[PDB]
């Protein structure tokens, strides 16, 4: 059959550390917006928040293009953790004791190499919860994700708005709303500007 | 099936000719691809001829031939050149194509073959 | 022997990363069904179930058929994680730090490929624990199934009545049912549809 | 040396895939045997039980036989996990979320092929605790073994007494036996009988 | 034992002929493989001639062979045939089957090959 | 050392006549190995000419070979036999035995080859 | 493209094994600075104070040197862990059950072989917190780094200030320095020195 | 340079699996001792003792020797795990999820094969606490080491005495002693006595 | 592209002679590569011949000219020298170089090749 | 570099004769490596004629040669010596040593090569 063929060619010469742009002098452009699914505790002893979310990255890759006419049947390839060159987003301000909670899954592809690729994760921020109008307060805790060795004049990070569409409604937290940002900040180690996307989310006290 | 490569231009000259040898192909999207020539003896071995890789300007020619021949593709027809220049009574053997997905025109793993061809000195 | 045969011709053109399907524009066809142990736990200061299950996939291969009167007295074999192209069923609701709990096991085929997956797991899911009756109560806690990367069109998924029949009764809650049901859903993300099987667990306070 | 022409010999022709056996149509022969080696705790709250134990099973393999006088000095020979074919045998009611605890050692191997294997391992069971007599109770609780994938017509389990023999005396619960025995049952999955072993702990309350 | 398969249909024709090679299978699941016809010339080396992938319409021809010879199968009868015509003095060398399992009929990895057979233009 | 085997009951025969070349092993196991015996022309390479299993009952043949040569052993005296009828002036070539570990006959990984012998038609 | 051609050209004679120095008889020049983000927890039943911070540590390479001119448009390369040389430095008094809490992620080389190398963690060292002055107090936690195998002779290390620039000031402590100093010790086991860099935080209680 | 000649040379004819021993029907000499560093916690409600280690085991390889009058510079190779002959050396009473805490290093080679082996570790052992004197009280714990499949006629192991010069003084318990002793046992598995080496650590309450 | 390694010193001399065979490199940075000399003759295959490595001082000879040729580099002209004494009637056969990425001059992973040159006795 | 093997001991001999081949090692520890003796004919390829293990007691011949020739070695001189007696017509060709790492004799990865020799009956 065709998707056996397909496999065998896609990956003649494939380098997984490499970058899939055309013109090595230019950035790739990278999509990220995550989605929350439910905010499952609010610690206040410590300062911590576990909540629910699916991470969403799309880029385009160059070097996976086929013809849908010479390939009958075939529109959509789906390639593992480890085989195809995949962005390194992590949370900078985390609290769980491995720092990466995300769950590896397929890279999914089609006629075009457009890839998406949604990790599902449990995660574990850092916030600040305050409990000075202990009756009623709009707390406001941050999640930071960014690309650690990327950054800058190689991968143009940009944000798209979440999705609050499948929120289970909490218990005691009501959610007023989760705006984004995007930021460009130098840091001390290397001298090119990193990008990175703010996502706030405000909970209200019942 | 229909990946086809089809070779033209062969035949025979004296030493200090010119020659256009030409390769057209179907069957396949010639834009991410990127041919190499190779020449083979009667009685020898496989050895590069020139190189160009699929963005369009990254022409690899041999040691031997680095002053003389020329390569040059055109996607828009579907063809590859290979203009030989100042011929000489070594210059004998089948010279064909070879495809490859994207790459550099260097060593790399080749997909399609092409058909021989005979130039003679 | 013949089994060392068989081993090695079975194997002789096989890519792990293609649908095991006969005609590449037909959806493969998996059949689920959850087989429930034990209910170990239900917390309610959180709102967590913990269960021990055992998940049942089946599905037809199509490149690992022999003939038993050429290859006599092999009828079966058994094929480890990572040779044999697998479903990727996942749990959404799930509230463990790893989002996945099960435990990989062999793949089991027979002479016409037939294959049957029976991966073991203590699954923490997520559910809401009422207690406006606390006296009484029917609590009911969901469990969705579904596969990550292929749906619709790919893999027409199936459901089969639960297996209630090695339960062992608990102490203060008890059964009072585990009714399943298949839908179909789109999601933001992509434009074809995903399918789900999701099991209501019904447990009455003792 | 010897003991480097035989390690490079023995593994000539080798599929860690295929059931070591020299007629294919008759069924392997596998002997299991658990040994206590100390009650670590007794929870009732919950329902677990922990301990100490260390595995122990024998087969006797066919394609790993040499010749003593051929290869003088080299008597036997061990080889680490993922080399040779090794069975299956979980713990069918385990409450510990990876579901197997055991640390995989070596499998030794003398000049006839008879394989050793004894794993230990820190084992969290579940059992049940009756305390309607709190002051006096000889609670009884169960380990159950077998094979996952191979059984029945494959892999004929076979039991040997318990080894109480390095116990080391606990301060509330003392023990007064670990009686085993053998069952075949049938599950809904199959056709095949699939046979198992149970090792009963009896544990009085001082 | 028992994977046999027998190819006939050889011998020696004039330039601008006709041939109708064949070859019978048996002792395997027929339906199961990928049949890919091969030629040895006295002095060369193995080259493609034809190929047909086990589903029943792959076929993939080679360059020099594209328009004149023509591949097929029968699953009832367990047979592959490999109809030549228009045949040229370059095309005499030992041909004979390859089968493999599930595939293209493009490389593989060959499993039951076959018996020589002459031809002779 | 002493993993010795040897051959014996070559010569020259005319055509249509009998042979029933032997192989006498010593130094290994003779019954954890399945001997295959390897026919080699002046100018042409190694081809299989029949093989049997270590269980017994595994004979391959080849196709050019099924209806004419037939292979056996004896673990008794530790001897293969492949006695061959109906001789043709095409098996000229050197025989030679190979054995191989716990196999099935077919293409393995041989251990300990075999001398030369001599069988002309 | 020319990204495709350097990763093939840069690993063509590397063993991942060897010291990349161009005279064997000579000691490499790692560099060592730690950068804090926040004191996470501090505490005093037990004696453990996690923090979470960013490693920083920068040798250079020799045999990962290209021409820009020849590579146009590369001028930075990537390397995952387990294909270029790294340094083994570890935490020597930390409390945690795997003893090595360092999220591992890329080195980044540039046109010269001067590699960088920013693993961030959640470290949980071992303190000795004093209550003798409860109402105030100014207590110092040391955090010990070193090389284990390679010392002396081989990699002399150096220390660069600490970066204390993103700090989130914390609740109850508060910092008031993070010196930093370089020792040379004699250990009972070999006869080389070992050099190893000890940071001293110093938290106030507010 | 020389440095990587040497590692293409040493892996020339090597098989991890087979005792680096000159004479195939002699024992191998290892040497076992291990190094305290502090008394992390001594539960008595449950029965455990947390200690941070450093085990010190040394063997003689014979298959890792080179002249450093022909490599000159090069005095010391260094092996990662998975590719060098290691002792499995086990904690017969560990009371760890796991069985085994030693995070694993760097096999550290000279121009005689001397190797040394020095992994860390933070091990719970499991101690029997008596409080029949509560107000003062000389408790024992003991570490039984071994090998688990080498034992008897192949490794022979030998003692040397603990080394306290690290340790860093408790706040409750304080140290009285750490003795070590050898004993060579039979167990019912096999019939080849297995030897074991004991350290006897007294902390006297304060 | 220019990548290019030009030999020179070549022709023809009788026993007992001398010659200075040398070689010049372009297009990549000469001091990170070690040369290596390579010797074919009409009917045999590739030898070592010599070999320095990038380092300066790791020569390396064979068993057959440990005594009479010496080889050498030279990095300000970017050029590698092999000077060649008391030749026999046997060193009849193409000289050429290789070039490798840092390596000792021993047995490595060679990268760019060179052209052939004739040397007769 | 200095890590040579040099042989001697070649000749002319009638059939029925004797011979004491010899092979000096210099440059590597000679008592942690397993010579091997080659044997090359002008027309075939190499083939085992003897080996040696390192620790000083393995010696394993050839079929062929089980009988003649006899493999000893000497750690005190750096030499192998290889004495052969009933030399037969067919025993004429190039013989040279090969070394390897800690080794049996039997097939391993050979590091050093030696020179060639000439044997003639
Ligand atoms: C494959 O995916 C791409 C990306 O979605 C499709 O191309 C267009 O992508 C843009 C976003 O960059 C969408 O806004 C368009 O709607 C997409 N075109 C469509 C949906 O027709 C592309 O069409 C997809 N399929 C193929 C065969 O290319
Ligand atoms: C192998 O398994 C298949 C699947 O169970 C058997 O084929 C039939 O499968 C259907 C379900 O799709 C069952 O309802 C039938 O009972 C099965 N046939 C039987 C049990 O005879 C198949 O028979 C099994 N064995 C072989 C040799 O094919
Ligand atoms: C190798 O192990 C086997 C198995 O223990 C030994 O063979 C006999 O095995 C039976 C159990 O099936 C024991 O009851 C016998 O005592 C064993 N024979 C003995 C101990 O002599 C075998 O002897 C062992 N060694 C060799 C060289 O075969
Ligand atoms: C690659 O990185 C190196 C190291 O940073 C740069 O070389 C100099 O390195 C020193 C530190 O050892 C800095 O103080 C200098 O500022 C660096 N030179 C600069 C920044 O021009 C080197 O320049 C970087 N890039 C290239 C192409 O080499
Ligand atoms: C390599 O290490 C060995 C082992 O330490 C050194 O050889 C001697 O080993 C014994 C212990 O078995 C020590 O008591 C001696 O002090 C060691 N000799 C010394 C230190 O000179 C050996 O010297 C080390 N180095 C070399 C080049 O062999
Ligand atoms: C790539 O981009 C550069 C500048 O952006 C341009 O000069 C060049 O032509 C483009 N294509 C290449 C380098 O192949
Ligand atoms: C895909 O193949 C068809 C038929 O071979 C051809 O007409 C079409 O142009 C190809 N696609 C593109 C983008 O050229
Ligand atoms: C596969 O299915 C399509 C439509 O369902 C049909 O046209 C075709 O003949 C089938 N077989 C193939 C494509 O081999
Ligand atoms: C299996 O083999 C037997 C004998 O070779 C044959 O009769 C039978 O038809 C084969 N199976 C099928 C499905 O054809
Ligand atoms: C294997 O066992 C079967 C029945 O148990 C028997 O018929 C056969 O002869 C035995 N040997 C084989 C199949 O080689
Ligand atoms: C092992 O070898 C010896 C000597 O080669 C032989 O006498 C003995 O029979 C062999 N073992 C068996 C089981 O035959
Ligand atoms: C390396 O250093 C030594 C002494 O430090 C010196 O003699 C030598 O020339 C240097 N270069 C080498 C060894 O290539
Ligand atoms: C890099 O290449 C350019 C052009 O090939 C050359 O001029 C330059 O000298 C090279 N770099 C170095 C350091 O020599
Ligand atoms: C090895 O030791 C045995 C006895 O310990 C001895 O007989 C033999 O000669 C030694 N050397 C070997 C076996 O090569
Ligand atoms: C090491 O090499 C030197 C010079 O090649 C030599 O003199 C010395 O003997 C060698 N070492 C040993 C132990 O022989
Ligand atoms: C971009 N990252 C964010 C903080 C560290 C920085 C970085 C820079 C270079 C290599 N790794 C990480
Ligand atoms: C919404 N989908 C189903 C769950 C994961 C998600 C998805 C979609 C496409 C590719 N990967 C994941
Ligand atoms: C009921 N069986 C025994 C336990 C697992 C299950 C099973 C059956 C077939 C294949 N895999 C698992
Ligand atoms: C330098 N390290 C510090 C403590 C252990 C020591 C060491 C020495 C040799 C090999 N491994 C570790
Ligand atoms: C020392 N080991 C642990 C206890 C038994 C013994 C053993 C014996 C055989 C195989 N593995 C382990």
């Amino acid at each position: 059959e065709f998707q056996r063929k397909l496999y065998k060619e896609l990956v003649k010469n494939y380098n997984p550390l490499e970058r899939p742009v055309a013109n090595d002098s230019q950035p790739l452009t990278v999509y990220f917006s995550l989605s929350l699914l439910q905010i499952m505790d609010v610690d206040e002893k410590n300062q911590v928040l576990t909540t629910n979310i699916w991470l969403q990255m799309s880029w385009t890759d160059h070097y996976l293009q086929w013809n849908v006419s010479e390939y009958p049947g075939v529109k959509t390839v789906r390639f593992p953790d480890g085989q195809i060159w995949k962005p390194d987003i992590l949370l900078y301000n985390s609290a769980d004791e491995r720092f990466d909670a995300t769950f590896h899954t397929n890279v999914l592809v089609n006629s075009s190499g457009h890839c998406q690729y949604l990790p599902p994760g449990i995660f574990k921020s850092s916030c600040y919860i305050d409990v000075r109008w202990f009756p009623f307060d709009v707390q406001h805790c941050k999640l930071k994700f960014g690309s650690w060795s990327y950054g800058g004049w190689s991968l143009d990070l940009q944000m798209q708005e979440a999705d609050i569409s499948g929120y289970i409604p909490n218990g005691e937290w009501d959610l007023v709303g989760i705006p984004g940002k995007r930021s460009e900040r130098f840091y001390e180690c290397c001298k090119e500007p990193y990008p990175d996307v703010t996502f706030t989310v405000t909970m209200r006290r019942r | 099936a229909q990946v086809q490569l089809v070779e033209s231009g062969g035949g025979l000259v004296q030493a200090g000719g010119s020659l256009k040898l030409s390769c057209a192909a179907s069957g396949f999207t010639f834009a991410h691809y990127a041919m190499v020539w190779f020449r083979q003896a009667p009685g020898k071995e496989r050895e590069f001829v020139a190189g160009i890789s699929w963005s369009g300007a990254s022409t690899y020619y041999a040691s031997s031939v680095k002053g003389r021949f020329t390569i040059s593709r055109d996607n828009a027809k579907n063809t590859v050149y290979l203009q030989m220049n100042s011929l000489k009574p070594e210059d004998t053997a089948v010279y064909y194509v070879a495809a490859a997905r994207f790459g550099v025109g260097v060593d790399d793993d080749y997909s399609y073959w092409g058909q021989g061809t005979q130039v003679t000195v």
